[PDB]
RNA sequence: GGCCGCUCCAGAAGAGGGCCCCCUUGCCCGUUAUCGGGGGCUAGGCUCGAUGUCGGCC
């Protein structure tokens, strides 16, 4: 019955500001601690402010004091974290937590319920669609009678790309790499597949690269030498 | 000073039915103010274990914790599929709380060498000033994997980025993609692009390369 | 010198206090809040006091 739903976050360039909610049901935020910890991709978890609702109590960490704030709203059984000259280094996952109160425990135990979390992206990147080059199947890279090709996604941002292959019909045998943030700031990532080398000449294999931020769709077809 | 929650080892392998110890050392007293946490990939956390050793409401009894001195364990009695996930344990005994780096229990199987692949950069990027050489390593076992590129002999370094996937779900392998990255003005310098990869699966290392041109 | 005092000065000065360790909060306690007891260490850094090597008045 209890939920945690956050909203607010999203891409923005550094020193501008996000607030980010925490809408909170099955349970009344007065009877509780509210918490923002952060995760920042592929890393562990750091805890960044609390409040205590009923009291009005708040802390932070020693890195974002002076820069965010939080807050929280009884009548709409909510929390907020405005976050104000927002750095590269604050790139995360934000989730929000409830520590229950318990009248008997003298004081603030675990995190014991988690939302799902919301993506706040600082970056002076451009949002840009990608460029989509066939990795070659060869003829002197094959394993077995198995091939391997594919397509590399290269140059955009910010995240997410989808690919699929041959309109989605071709799935099985695929991966498709997480993205990698190379030093321009720009996200790369491949998608490649095995297929019978026997194929390689009657079949047609074609990755669809879809880019949402940037309306960009490719269809490039991959071929052998 | 910050109280520090170091968590070991990284990562362990594991199967089914077997008994799964995970531990925690504080960087200096808790008494027991410390929890357990369960989070699966693109999910949130989960409360496990709270005071160090106390079962939280629908947390499945195989879950159990325990302290001596600043050393913190997580006990999994017998795994069932659904726990391999990351764990991550959690001081409250002095503000500002922290967060041990979590331990990753991945899926056991039996090892598993890689295809190697190596891709030339196409001819499309090439005019656009830049080169960019793939090398995929297919479904292996275990995740640890060494991508050596070499050009003209010479053994690379800071010119590459690694991608790899999560455990397969049907199999329980990994893949990786290693890019070497030049500009098209080094490219044309050297003729010789070579994927050196080891693993355990293989008893020597797996070279796979091409020449620029031929 | 007498009387008064601690605003300045001293550290010549105690107590609070602080840090670390044990006890799953364990006499009584506990801000929607992390204690208490036991142990070890801590002096001039804060409060409060005391003092003179201080100050005020006659």
């Amino acid at each position: 019955e209890v939920q945690l739903v956050e909203s607010g976050g999203g891409l923005v360039q550094p020193g501008g500001s996000l607030r980010l909610s925490c809408a909170a049901s099955g349970f009344s935020l007065s009877s509780s601690s509210m918490h923002w910890v952060r995760q920042a991709p592929g890393k562990g978890l750091e805890w960044v402010a609390s409040i205590s609702p009923y009291s009005g109590s708040t802390s932070y960490a020693d890195s974002v004091k002076g820069r965010f704030t939080i807050s929280a709203d009884t009548s709409k059984n909510t929390a907020y974290l405005q976050m104000n000259s927002l750095r590269a280094e604050d790139t995360a996952v934000y989730y929000c937590a409830r520590t229950k109160y318990h009248y008997k425990n003298y004081y603030w135990w675990a995190l014991d319920y988690w939302g799902q979390g919301t993506l706040v992206t600082v970056s002076s990147a451009s949002t840009k669609g990608p460029s989509v080059f066939p990795l070659a199947p060869s003829s002197k890279s094959t394993s077995g009678g198995t091939a391997a090709l594919g397509c590399l996604v290269k140059d955009y941002f910010p995240e997410p790309v989808t690919v699929s292959w041959n309109s989605g019909a071709l799935t099985s045998g695929v991966h498709t790499f997480p993205a990698v943030l190379q030093s321009s700031g720009l996200y790369s990532l491949s998608s490649v597949v095995t297929v019978p080398s026997s194929s390689l000449g009657t079949q047609t294999y074609i990755c669809n690269v879809n880019h949402k931020p940037s309306n960009t769709k490719v269809d490039k077809k991959v071929e052998p030498k | 000073s910050d109280i520090q929650m170091t968590q070991s080892p990284s990562s362990l392998s594991a199967s089914v039915g077997d008994r799964v110890t995970i531990t925690c050392r504080a960087s200096q007293s808790v008494y027991y103010s410390v929890a357990w946490y369960q989070q699966k990939p693109g999910k949130a956390p989960k409360l496990l274990i709270y005071s160090a050793s106390y079962l939280y409401s629908g947390v499945p009894s195989r879950f159990s914790g325990s302290r001596s001195g600043t050393d913190f364990t997580l006990t999994i009695s017998s795994l069932q599929p659904e726990d391999f996930a990351t764990y991550y344990c959690q001081q409250y005994r002095r503000r500002p709380i922290t967060f041990g780096q979590g331990t990753k229990v991945e899926i056991k199987r039996t090892v598993a060498a890689p295809s190697v692949f190596i891709f030339p950069p196409s001819d499309e990027q090439l005019k656009s000033g830049t080169a960019s050489v793939v090398c995929l390593l297919n479904n292996f076992y275990p995740r640890e994997a060494k991508v050596q590129w070499k050009v003209d002999n010479a053994l690379q370094s800071g010119n590459s980025q690694e991608s790899v996937t999560e455990q397969d779900s049907k199999d329980s392998t990994y893949s990786l993609s290693s890019t070497l990255t030049l500009s098209k003005a080094d490219y044309e310098k050297h003729k010789v692009y070579a994927c050196e990869v080891t693993h355990q699966g293989l008893s020597s290392p797996v070279t796979k390369s091409f020449n620029r041109g031929e």
